RNA sequence: AAAAAUGUGAUCUUGCUUGUAAAUACAAUUUUGAGAGGUUAAUAAAUUACAAGUAGUGCUAUUUUUGUAUUUAGGUUAGCUAUUUAGCUUUACGUU
RNA sequence: AUUGCUCUUCAACGAGGAAUUCCUAGUAAGCGCAAGUCAUCAGCUUGCGUUGAUUACGUCCCUGCCCUUUGUACACACCGC
């Protein structure tokens, strides 16, 4: 609605996807409510950003990493490994591709799917090694929400990377697949498997 | 899977032989006013919520 | 209603027993021990093993037809320790979990009047 | 070599049957459903984009995401 | 495998107790750089092959048609661990 | 083969065991430049900017170091006597 004539002419589609709704890259950023206390506030879809790229003075105080967007976090995670280290643009592109793939698959909001995947991936209880004389006894311990989220983010990325290593399946696609798996809690994905293992370990040491 | 949704009222000191675990007093979401001191691994804050499997089992300072 | 037993947890250092019996004592039910459920020599008194043993005992009891127990605990006694082992408590916990009911708990460790000479010698036990 | 590089009329026909179906067609997706290898797959995809059938989503080098009409 | 029909003292094919004929090749990186002396001791595997004593069942079963076939195809251990509907290795057995 | 370039040869290596280094933000890692030496040679170095994360923001488990109290036949001081 209302394409205003600026001397430097803008594409029609671009003009359309502006102003009226505070969208993501192309499509809408709304909805996506987690409905799982702990992972609300530390998975932030409340802040509507247009690209998975900011300057971002997030690593500064302590919990400002929470308020950093989910997409951005994902991109950062992807950026892992020296060969691919830095190169945030590439990561962003990959993320975009993944999102597109998600959209293509069963319609549905891509962001929502991602969120779901993240939720699935967070381990509830993890073990930490205690001294206790000398032997390697491992006490099971509860996981803090932010930490859990971080772990989830990592795990998916790792899985994607694994999939990529000697493969057609372009990292983005692998990531998308992983996300899908997480959404439909299958235990075919890597992150999910890891989580399960962790849970088992916790059970063993309780 | 019976899961208990817990909530943090007070951080009761950093614990463990090493650094990465914290003692936390916990008033759980449903059925309030039953405080348990349980251990939390990551970054913790007042009003954070904890997802957990095995609820009624109080922990102590790890050696 | 409640068919009873006497649990008898001989919780020494370096092994636990769980020895469920009738009230007279003579006719036993299950004698399950720590070293029986974990073949590792070291892991006999170890809690997990003890728990396993307890579970086994409970199962046996169930098979037989018993509902409750009277916990009696025995530390090695006399010439040794007089200190309940690592896996008596664990065993008890396991029993509780099992659902085999509990009534009248005691420690019947044979703490003497004035023992006959102990371990070590006069200079003791010098690691 | 793991095969799936050899080219035929029959193979082409099977590929055609059909562009319809599949949420997305990605060179990767094509291989390995055990189809004609990489380049061949790409070519097939391109062909499919001649006159309708499969419309595009992305356009990048190697990240080429296409989906069924309409 | 499908099918038409001849004939054998009606017909047909589930294994049990026996002894002999044969396929686990070849080797090298290594073993103390080359030769000799022992596969020391130990030890045959069920697998295929023909016939017995018939529970079976009368043992041996022939002459001609339709297709490139149309037939029914694929895969199992052994150990460790309180990750025990899971984790790690994954044919061990003098060493490879 | 100083080094560069041109064609040709296409080896090992499918993310590396026991171990162990460095790191807390424009950092880490990547990326190149830059002077230094220099007649000629950069895989080095001191700087520089570009791209730019993950995870803590704690603890004394290890390692080292520091103190305090303790014990000392040591004072060339535990490689001691
Ligand atoms: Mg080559
Ligand atoms: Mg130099």
């Amino acid at each position: 609605f209302v394409p205003v004539e600026l001397a430097t002419t803008i594409p029609v589609e671009i003009q359309q996807a502006q102003q009226e709704i505070k969208l993501f890259n192309k499509w809408s950023f709304e909805d996506v409510e987690v409905k799982d206390a702990s992972l609300v506030d530390y998975i932030q879809i409340s802040k509507p950003i247009y690209v998975a790229h900011t300057a971002g003075r997030y690593a500064n105080k302590r919990f400002r990493k929470a308020q950093c967007p989910i997409v951005e976090r994902l991109t950062n995670s992807l950026m892992m490994n020296g060969r691919n280290n830095g190169k945030k643009l590439k990561a962003v592109r990959i993320v975009k591709h993944t999102l597109e793939i998600i959209n293509v698959l069963t319609d549905q909001n891509p962001l929502q799917v991602v969120v779901d995947a993240i939720i699935n991936s967070g381990p509830r209880e993890d073990t930490t090694r205690v001294g206790g004389g000398g032997a390697a006894r491992r006490q099971a311990v509860d996981v803090s929400p932010l930490r859990r989220v971080n772990q989830s983010i990592a795990l998916l990325t790792i899985g994607a990377r694994e999939a990529a290593f000697r493969n057609i399946k372009t990292i983005a696609e692998t990531l998308a697949e992983e996300l899908i798996n997480a959404a439909k809690g299958s235990s075919t994905s890597y992150a999910i498997k890891k989580k399960d293992e962790l849970e088992r370990v916790a059970k063993s040491n309780r | 899977t019976p899961v208990t949704l817990a909530k943090v009222i007070k951080v009761l000191g950093r614990t463990g032989s090493r650094g990465g675990v914290t003692q936390v007093r916990v008033e759980f979401l449903e059925d309030t006013t039953r405080t348990i001191v349980r251990n939390v691994k990551g970054p913790v804050r007042e009003g954070d919520i904890l997802v957990l499997m095995e609820s009624e089992r109080e922990a102590r300072r790890l050696r | 209603s409640q068919v009873f037993g006497v649990a008898r947890i001989f919780a020494s250092f370096n092994d636990t027993f769980v020895h469920v019996t009738d009230l007279s004592g003579r006719e036993t039910i299950a004698r399950v021990t720590g070293g029986m459920k974990v073949k590792a020599d070291r892991d006999e008194s170890s809690p997990y093993a003890a728990m396993l043993a307890a579970q086994d005992v409970a199962a046996k009891c169930k098979e037989v037809g018993i509902t409750a127990v009277h916990i009696k605990i025995r530390a090695t006694g006399g010439t040794r320790s007089k200190t309940p082992g690592p896996g008596g408590q664990a065993a008890l916990r396991a029993l509780a979990r099992s659902g085999l009911r509990i009534g009248r708990i005691e420690d019947v460790t044979p703490v003497p009047s004035d023992s006959t000479r102990k371990k070590g010698g006069r200079r003791g036990r010098r690691l | 070599a793991k095969h799936a590089v050899v080219l035929d009329q029959d193979k082409f026909d099977r590929i055609m049957k059909e562009a319809p179906t599949y949420r997305y067609v990605s060179v990767s997706v094509l291989v390995d459903r055990f189809k004609l290898g990489g380049s061949l797959a790409r070519v097939a995809l391109r062909h499919l984009e001649n006159e309708g059938i499969i419309k595009p989503v992305s356009k990048h080098s190697k990240q080429a995401i296409y989906t069924r009409a309409t």
